[PDB]
RNA sequence: CAGUCCCUCCCGCUCGGGAGGAGGCACUCUGGGGGGACUGCCGGCGAUAAGCCGGAGGAAGGGGCGGGCGACGGUAGGUCAGUAUGCCCCGAAACCCCCGGGCUACACGCGCGCUACAAUGGGCGGGACAAUGGGACCCGACCUCGAAAGGGGAAGGGAAUCCCCUAAACCCGCCCUCAGUUCGGAUCGCGGGCUGCAACUCGCCCGCGUGAAGCUGGAAUCCCUAGUACCCGCGUGUCAUCAUCGCGC
């Protein structure tokens, strides 16, 4: 085998991704990839796997551990990290290139994450405001 | 269980878009919404991903996506959570663009199978027909008012279409026995032959006929 | 539909804004798949334009249309 | 291979609900579908299934995890009484489907409990959660 | 050798590693292998309080926050080097807590 | 807001390309070594956008009106 | 069909509809939505099953069951009422039974001169906590019990 | 078991999948320092100025972004019922001690929230997933009895190292067969738990029975601009106890 280490990282799921020589094995926090029951955020593992790496995917064992509480934040942190994994493994940039047939989240990342609650005028929520009919 | 898991994740690899459908059949001919209708998608038009990078950015956003949105869009505040419940996914979808995106793939497979068309096919017809393509605006300079003739934008015809289409199939489904994702199917398959029977239509003539009227 | 209701027309120039209300915006539109092969009109049209899109013109006839001005 | 990190456990619970009705010194008793039920339901069940699939479901995990309480095992997507228009809680399920069956795995002794305080796996506990995919290994490895 | 962990615990930006990296300098006096200061999280305590007394109308209360950041620092060397650092610990500013094992 | 930047950026920017005009550059590497010196600091964010218009002047130059 | 009938009566000559087991014997007081179950498995009748369709045979253990539950079991926080009128051991609840219980022991209460029971008299909850601007717009309190 | 000579466990179609300790600091991560963004550069518009648009490299950009920060003063705004304090009054008392009560009384009206009206569904079952925090008469592993509220025994932990702790939405299959109900939880009976001198008036929680009003809202009116709103749960505070509250994730 070979040690490549990549990280990927969407929405606070943090993916430690280790791509090692193989036979095809798809491990995501221990478990397969053939247990997940959610349809949509399954599909979403699915691209890479026929847009990055046709042939490579079968050929080689991609291990991540995925550590969020998202689905889709698990999902598609771990779908950066399999995404780049599989690119360096054939050492072509003609599948970076693939990451231009849908929105960037498979090698870009977003500058903002969240806002802290305020008190507001004493309501919940960051932004908000409680409705007026004081008379 | 288990093994129909294994066929529904093997079926969008092999390969399709969304299930088992593909958005290779379409009769997009209208030249208006040719560049607002999307047909990169392989696999899924719907993740999260996202446009706020300009406003026909906002009409690139895939076609699929959009439509999710028009599902998805009232409940209001309730609870949910295993209890014994209720009531919740609304009747109009309280639930997240997750819950949303399975009656779509639902109403898909039930729209297929009636059509013997792709619900593609379907889809793309009607947003074309279903879509108003006039409008007045209030124009006033110097004091005079006039009420003149004014052109939809292409995106606002698209969001339009995608709205008045959800918006009626809901209607008659509140409250009744149907499953949405006959609902759903029948108002798509009215909408594109034209017939003022969907309640889509019937809007695409109200708007065009009040600014022929003030026109 | 695949020549419309519409006269497909396609913005040659985006000139400016009318109104006082500012909601109309003018763009200037050269039509040849639709009612004229060569006319330069100016239409009042609403929302976002730039230049290079389609505009599905409903107005060919009437040319009421107003000129003046940005503010 | 032929463990239960490379299969699908939605398969594996279910060859171990029906594998249950044959081994046969677990079994429904009266006392738990009758009102003893986990939490209060809309429709309380008089099948097979319910418990069934309840013990299948407990010997599974122990072998994936570590120590495992009955403390944990009281809601896992859903176990919650309504408080009226007070918005729900959670509350401690019905013990006549979490503990009754790890006693009933103690004369079976597919789980044990340890001098370490504790539940943790036997190997005749893992050669009755290996047997049941020894069968299959071709419609769980399709796609791997 | 003892094995001590030292724990400093200090409300400053710029004390925690100037006295984790000078409190070798403290600690030495006979021969001492010393491991490099790992950083533990910040653990944050907030307290919000209204600044309003009578609350009405319209208000805005304050958040407030204070951060403790952390360095744990190992070092194996004799019982004089341990004391050296728990004979002097300044006005706090820095909290020092040591834990002894072998 | 809007991209606007009050005077006290500019004040501090002009005198320095008074002492030694043509001894600055377009390059902003090169007005980050003998800038940063001269300039008052209290921030890094603060260093650059003086350094900016220390840069920005000599193009001005070129250009045929210095502020 | 598993009988001629649509309708059977069980539980006395309170009625069955044609829809579900549960839902019926839920609609006749002093029979719950659990309790149900709890005759339903010891008479021995499916759980998913459509009302409307019994034997003779299944009508004369529904009305057994109820009458004296302790025979058949039922747990002591699971029969209608125990400790009934701080005296007796066990009771159980009907139809009928359902009326004359509460009835009393409401009336009862009144005689006592609770404080509760007086509020009831009035027509005013008590450990409902709140009367005051609920109930908004004339509107009836609510209030036990059926009328649908 | 990243990667591994070593070491303990399980299964195998004995190919191969997972974890612990030696061991390793790579990675993921943590906090401290550094770099990176400034219309810096280039073209356009523009007085060659200020400034506006477009392009390139790039992880990001043209206040990058979200907060903190708010003058002289005024509405005779609010707090002398938190403390300070002018003035005036009170001295078996407008003081002081104590038990009991009420602030939630209710035909209603108005302010602010929540639950909710079912098949876009519920139940039942299974499988994939957290984060902020708090924690020694305290969190409570795990083990037993109870459907439960709770009790009994007991490990570790004053904390990236243990505990609460598995989130919930999500999804698959079946069952249900679409009523004012198996919806919805109002009110109440009987049984019981917990705190305290005590929970009728004014507590919460469970089990069994009870199962109301409500079946989509008139005039009229309110909120929000992006990781925001729509929507889902979780934690914390005050703290014996009332949360459909408040702060925060």
């Amino acid at each position: 085998m070979r040690i490549i280490q990549t990280t990927g990282k969407r929405k606070t799921a943090i993916a430690r991704a280790v791509i090692r020589e193989g036979k095809g094995r798809v491990r995501i926090n221990g478990k397969p990839v053939e247990i997940i029951e959610p349809e949509i955020a399954r599909f979403t593992i699915l691209e890479p796997l026929i847009l990055a790496g046709e042939e490579i995917w079968n050929s080689v064992d991609i291990d991540v551990k995925v550590e969020g509480g998202g689905f889709m934040g698990q999902a598609e942190a771990a779908r950066m990290a399999i995404a780049r994994a599989l690119v360096e493994w054939t050492g072509d940039m003609s599948l970076k290139e693939k990451f231009m047939k849908y929105d960037r989240t498979m090698l870009v990342g977003d500058p903002r994450r969240t806002e802290p609650h305020k008190p507001n005028r004493s309501t919940k929520g960051p932004r908000a405001k409680r409705q007026k009919s004081y008379r | 269980m288990a093994k129909p898991l294994n066929e529904r994740f093997f079926i969008p690899h092999e390969i399709k878009v969304m299930g088992r459908w593909s958005t290779e059949d379409v009769e997009v001919r209208d030249p208006s919404l040719k560049p607002y209708i999307n047909l990169e998608p392989r696999l899924l038009p719907h993740t999260h991903g996202r446009h706020a990078k300009k406003h026909f950015g906002k009409a690139n956003v895939h076609i699929v996506e959009r439509l999710i949105n028009k599902i998805m869009r009232s409940g209001g505040s309730h609870y949910k959570v295993a209890g014994h419940f209720m009531r919740r996914e609304h009747r109009s979808l309280n639930s997240k663009k997750v819950k949303a995106y399975e009656v779509v793939k639902e109403a898909f497979k039930i729209i297929e199978q009636r059509t013997g068309k792709n619900p593609i096919q379907v889809l793309v017809w009607a947003i074309e027909n279903a879509a108003p393509r006039e409008d007045t605006t209030s124009v006033m300079f110097g004091g005079i008012r006039y009420h003149v003739a004014v052109d939809i934008s292409p995106m606002r015809r698209l969001d339009v279409a995608l709205r008045n289409i959800a918006l009626g199939a809901s209607a008659k489904c509140y409250r009744n026995k149907m499953s949405f994702a006959e609902a759903l199917a029948e108002e798509i398959i009215l909408a594109a032959n034209k017939d003022p029977k969907s309640y889509a239509y019937s809007k695409k003539l109200e708007i065009e006929r009040i600014a022929e009227s003030s026109r | 539909m695949a020549e419309d209701e519409g006269y497909p027309a396609e913005v040659i120039e985006i000139i400016g804004r009318t109104g006082t209300t500012g909601d109309v915006t003018q763009v200037k539109v050269r039509i040849l798949e639709g009612r004229d092969k060569g006319r330069v009109i100016r239409r009042n049209v609403r929302g976002p334009v730039r230049i290079g899109d389609i505009l599905i013109l409903r107005e060919t006839e009437r040319e009421a249309r107003e000129i003046k001005s940005r503010r | 291979m032929a463990t239960v990190y490379d299969v699908p456990g939605d398969l594996l619970v279910e060859r171990v609900a029906q594998r249950l009705k044959e081994i046969p010194e677990i079994k429904p008793p009266e006392w738990a579908p009758f009102v003893k039920t986990g939490r209060h339901k809309e429709r309380l069940p008089e099948q097979e299934d319910w418990w069934y699939y309840r013990v299948a479901s407990i010997l599974r995990r122990v072998y994936l995890d570590g120590p495992v309480g009955i403390e944990r095992l009281r809601t896992y997507y859903g176990g919650r009484k309504n408080r009226g228009h007070a918005p729900e809680k959670f509350y401690k399920a019905g013990g006549s489907i979490i503990r009754k069956a790890l006693q009933q795995l103690e004369a079976a002794g597919f789980v044990e409990k340890v001098p370490g305080k504790g539940r943790v796996i036997t190997p005749k506990g893992r050669s009755f959660l290996d047997k049941i995919a020894t069968e299959l290994k071709k419609e769980l490895e399709e796609i791997i | 050798m003892q094995k001590a962990r030292i724990k400093i615990a200090s409300t400053n930006v710029r004390s925690l590693d100037e006295v984790a990296n000078q409190i070798k300098q403290i600690a030495e006096r006979t021969g001492v292998r010393m491991s490099g200061p790992i950083p533990l999280p910040t653990k944050r305590i907030r307290i919000t309080t209204r600044k309003s007394p009578d609350g009405e109308g319209s208000a805005t209360f304050d958040r407030w926050e204070l951060r403790v950041h952390k360095r744990l620092i190992d070092i194996e060397a004799d019982e004089r080097a341990m004391r050296q650092i728990m004979r002097i610990r300044v006005p706090e500013d820095v909290t020092i807590e040591i834990e002894l094992i072998s | 807001m809007g991209k606007i930047r009050q005077g006290f950026i500019k004040r501090v920017a002009r005198e320095l390309v008074n002492k030694y005009p043509n001894e600055f550059t377009t390059d902003f590497e090169h007005n980050k070594k003998k800038v940063q010196e001269l300039t008052n600091v209290t921030s890094k964010k603060i260093r650059n956008r003086i350094a900016g218009y220390v840069t920005k002047l000599v193009r001005m130059k070129m250009e045929g009106k210095i502020l | 069909m598993a009988n001629f009938r649509h309708i059977v009566r069980v539980a006395g000559v309170d009625l069955d509809g044609n829809k579900q087991l549960r839902w019926a014997l839920t609609a006749i007081k002093g029979i719950g939505i659990n309790f149900a179950t709890m005759v339903c498995r010891v008479a021995g009748l499916d759980p998913f099953m459509k009302a409307g369709y019994l034997t003779d045979e299944q009508v004369k253990k529904i009305e057994e069951i109820l009458a004296d539950p302790v025979a058949h079991g039922i747990p002591r926080w699971a029969v209608n009422r125990p400790k009934d009128y701080e005296t007796g051991r066990d009771l159980h609840l009907i139809t009928a039974k359902l009326d004359m219980a509460i009835r009393e022991d409401i009336m009862r209460l009144r005689r006592i001169r609770a404080y509760r029971g007086i509020r009831h008299e009035l027509g005013l909850p008590v450990r409902g906590q709140r009367t005051r601007s609920n109930f908004r717009r004339g509107q009836t309190v609510g209030v036990s019990r059926k009328k649908k």
